[PDB]
């Protein structure tokens, strides 16, 4: 039964790497909003 | 580049069983793209010909960071990179608004570093027994170079021309690097690593699937087929031979490859010339192709290791040669059972038996069958006159 | 020209041999069969380095979850500095 | 202009390598620094330092903090009491100790290093020995001196030439002190500072027959505690010799042949 536990968290660290693409096109996006904001400043 | 106020504090990972050996054993700092450190400043300010200069030298920085594996402003880890995993694939993300033959640049340098990293977690996590001592030495050998030879020309050229070198550019410093030839040496060690672990994978692959002459010889002889998920022993040492069959044409690269060969197959050569000198058997990591039982009260079964082997033994001739080395190991274990001695001296008969010092040329030449066949004559003198006077 | 005849003398002692390589063959393989085969079933342990448990993974587990949480939460401060600087 | 000058405006809120140095020296040395708040287990970096320099500066206080618990292991491990072979074994931990410490205090002192990263290629070698000692550590307060010499010469089997020359010298310091058993045993019969480490006992375990030993002969001889750099019939012969020189002198009275 450990081994399907550890597939449970296996499933648990993929629902997790999809929060962190979710994070990186984000971040993307926030990298583009400052070259806006930057832009705008200047 | 605004100081960003993260929470960094090191601390000793607390259970190291599960890291190997030589693996580090602290945690991570931060990453840029999760917790950074500094705030970014945009390329697109500096990309102009005026302030390429002081995009180059942020590039160069970056990029020597990267080759020791940590991460800088613009060429940040890939969005898989997970610090605390040591086996996710570790990539990165350049910045998008770098200049474009600095970006081929930071390519190149940042394929270097990767290549360095990897290797480096590669030779970590080779210092486990499961993969052969012969292996850790290649391992060490591995890192060896990794603290001789590209870490050392490393911070000896590049880091001083970034740092006192007016007029450099980024051409200049992937010149010098080509001059070392130390990422080509890289390149073709990740190469060879590459096909490693391609090998392991096909062993991986046959989970499954794994002679009357010894029936004719009076000898309690078995087979050991047993193949390993990861190569070792000889097999390892053949893909270093089959290297040097690959790499034909460049004198260094044989050069380094029979240097490696032998300094590895140091530890191999000298356990054969104790089996075939004392017949002596001490193989605590099942990196010799012949071991017996009893380590049929007085009769042990000998099974040789097809995994490790030194050759196909395929051959009538082969075969023949592997008996003959087999049966003087063990009348050399026999003899000592029976006079009850440590070690057979060399003056019991007139035949002297020296060590092997290059693998290769003992490979290649005759020679190791001058010393199998010196061995056995006077296995047999010295067996045939203890039976015939004893 | 025609097809040399196979000799006589080459034959008899090929049958010879033949024959007393099938006695042979067959009482060898009566006594016991010494020919054998076998798969290597045992690994070293060395206790050192032998891991004395793996339940290692399930704290690694426990440690990957933490850090599970801290990327939620990071992910959330992302967000807001995004929308902050989207007002902005 | 310089490169430095360039990239001047970015790290004006960073630390220069100078007070780096004078708080790194306080940080390895187990003691407080200001710069940085030294916690028992927490470094606690500020973020003032960048990333890549953060993770050079966490391998240095990865070294630093492996020698504070080498420190705090070999502390413990005084305070308690100890097989004479685990006390060379502490002797040994506490000689790489205080070498690291004069390394690192030359390094302090001299300073001829200018690029971090050269002077972590320098130590990496220290480094590396102190991980090992600190994985060795792991399981030492466990394993007694025939698991602790079983380990060592498998060590000595290993790829590796750096575990293999530690792992030869707690050997040799064990084996030093087994000899030593050996000899006492040999020359007096006396099983004393043996702590258990010694194939043959003493069993005054009488269960009414022959309680005053007038045969019984109260010593044992231990076949499982027989290491393998020994026979079995040297052994025999070793208990042997002792059984009969107590034998001699307690039961024959032969006091001065003895002698």
């Amino acid at each position: 039964e450990i081994k399907s536990l550890k597939h449970e968290i296996k499933e648990l660290r993929k629902e997790k790497n999809d929060t962190l693409n979710n994070y990186d096109t984000l971040e993307e996006e926030t990298d583009d909003l400052k070259n806006r904001l930057q832009a705008l400043e200047k | 580049m605004e100081i960003k106020e993260v929470d960094d504090r090191a601390e000793l990972l607390r259970y190291t069983n599960n890291i190997p050996l030589l693996g580090k054993l602290v945690n991570h700092q931060p990453l840029w793209s999760t917790n950074p450190k500094l705030k970014s400043f945009s390329l697109e300010k500096i990309s102009a010909p005026d302030q390429r200069r002081v995009q180059e030298a942020l590039v160069v920085k970056d990029l020597l960071n990267v080759l020791i594996g940590l991460e800088g402003t613009y060429i940040r880890y890939f969005n898989d990179y997970e610090p605390s995993d040591p086996e996710t694939p570790i990539e990165f993300k350049i910045a998008k608004k770098m200049d474009p033959s600095f970006k081929t640049f930071s390519r190149r340098i940042v394929r270097y570093g990767k290549q360095y990293m990897i290797l480096t977690r590669a030779y970590e996590k080779w210092s486990d027994t499961s993969f052969g001592m012969v292996l850790q030495r290649f391992a060490y050998e591995i890192r060896r170079f990794l603290e001789d030879v590209y870490l050392k020309t490393l911070v000896e050229r590049l880091e001083r021309d970034f740092n006192k070198v007016p007029n450099f550019s980024i051409r200049e410093l992937e010149q010098i690097i080509n001059e070392t030839e130390v990422n080509k040496q890289m390149e073709l060690l990740y190469n060879i690593y590459e096909e490693i672990f391609r090998e392991i994978e096909e062993r991986r692959t046959n989970q499954s699937s794994q002679n009357e002459s010894s029936l004719h010889l009076r000898l309690m002889v078995a087979f050991d087929t047993t193949v390993y998920p990861v190569p070792k022993g000889g097999a390892i040492l053949k893909i270093f031979q089959q290297k040097i069959l690959e790499n034909l044409g460049d004198r260094s690269s044989v050069m380094f490859l029979k240097k490696l060969l032998n300094n590895i197959s140091q530890d191999y050569c000298t356990m054969l010339y104790e089996w075939l000198t004392q017949g002596i058997l001490n193989d605590p990591y099942q990196e010799f192709m012949t071991y017996d039982d009893l380590e049929r009260a007085w009769d042990t079964q000998y099974f040789i290791r097809k995994d490790v082997l030194l050759r196909d033994c395929d051959s009538e001739e082969d075969k023949n040669l592997l008996f003959k080395m087999l049966r003087t190991g063990i009348l050399l274990k026999v003899v000592r059972a029976s006079l009850q001695i440590p070690t057979i001296p060399s003056n019991s008969s007139d035949i002297t038996i020296q060590e092997i010092n290059d693998f290769a040329d003992l490979m290649e030449g005759s020679n190791l069958e001058l010393y199998v066949d010196k061995c056995y004559s006077r296995a047999n003198e010295i067996f045939l006159k203890l039976f015939f006077q004893g | 020209d025609v097809p040399m005849s196979q000799p006589l003398k080459e034959q008899e002692v090929r049958e010879h041999q033949m024959k007393k390589e099938r006695f042979d063959r067959a009482l060898e393989s009566k006594l016991l069969g010494k020919r054998h085969i076998t798969y290597a079933n045992s690994d070293i342990s060395n206790k050192e380095l032998y891991i004395n448990e793996i339940k290692s993974l399930k704290h690694e587990i426990k440690e990957l979850r933490k850090e599970k949480n801290d990327t939620l939460n990071n992910y959330d401060t992302l967000e807001e500095e995004t929308d902050d600087l989207k007002n902005r | 202009v310089t490169l430095r000058q360039l990239s001047n405006p970015y790290y004006v809120n960073t630390i220069p390598e100078e007070d780096i140095l004078k708080y790194v020296s306080y940080t390895l040395l187990a003691t407080t620094s200001a710069l940085f708040p030294f916690d028992h287990e927490q470094i606690q970096i500020p973020s003032k330092i960048p990333n890549f320099e953060s993770g050079l500066l966490h391998l240095i206080f990865e070294a630093g903090l492996l020698y504070q618990s080498l420190g705090y292991k070999v502390e413990k491990f005084r305070m308690l009491n100890i097989s004479p072979m685990k006390k060379a074994l502490i002797i040994e931990i506490s000689e790489e100790l205080q070498n690291y410490t004069a390394f690192v205090n030359n390094l302090v002192s001299s300073g001829t290093v200018v690029s971090l990263k050269s002077l972590y290629r320098e130590i990496y070698e220290n480094i590396i020995r102190l991980r090992i000692y600190c994985r060795f550590t792991e399981h030492l307060e466990e394993l007694s001196g025939d698991t602790f010499l079983i380990e060592l010469n498998i060590f000595k089997s290993h790829g590796d030439l750096t575990i293999r020359k530690i792992a030869t010298n707690l050997f040799n310091s064990m084996i030093s002190l087994y000899y030593e058993y050996l000899m006492n045993w040999l020359t007096k019969g006396l099983l004393r500072a043996t702590y258990g480490e010694f194939f043959i006992a003493e069993n005054t375990d009488t269960n009414g027959t022959d309680d005053d030993f007038i045969y019984h002969i109260p010593i044992e001889f231990n076949q499982e505690r027989v290491p393998a750099f020994i026979p079995k019939e040297l052994a025999y012969k070793i208990f042997m010799i002792g059984k009969s020189y107590i034998f001699l002198e307690k039961y024959c009275k032969e006091v001065q042949w003895t002698n």
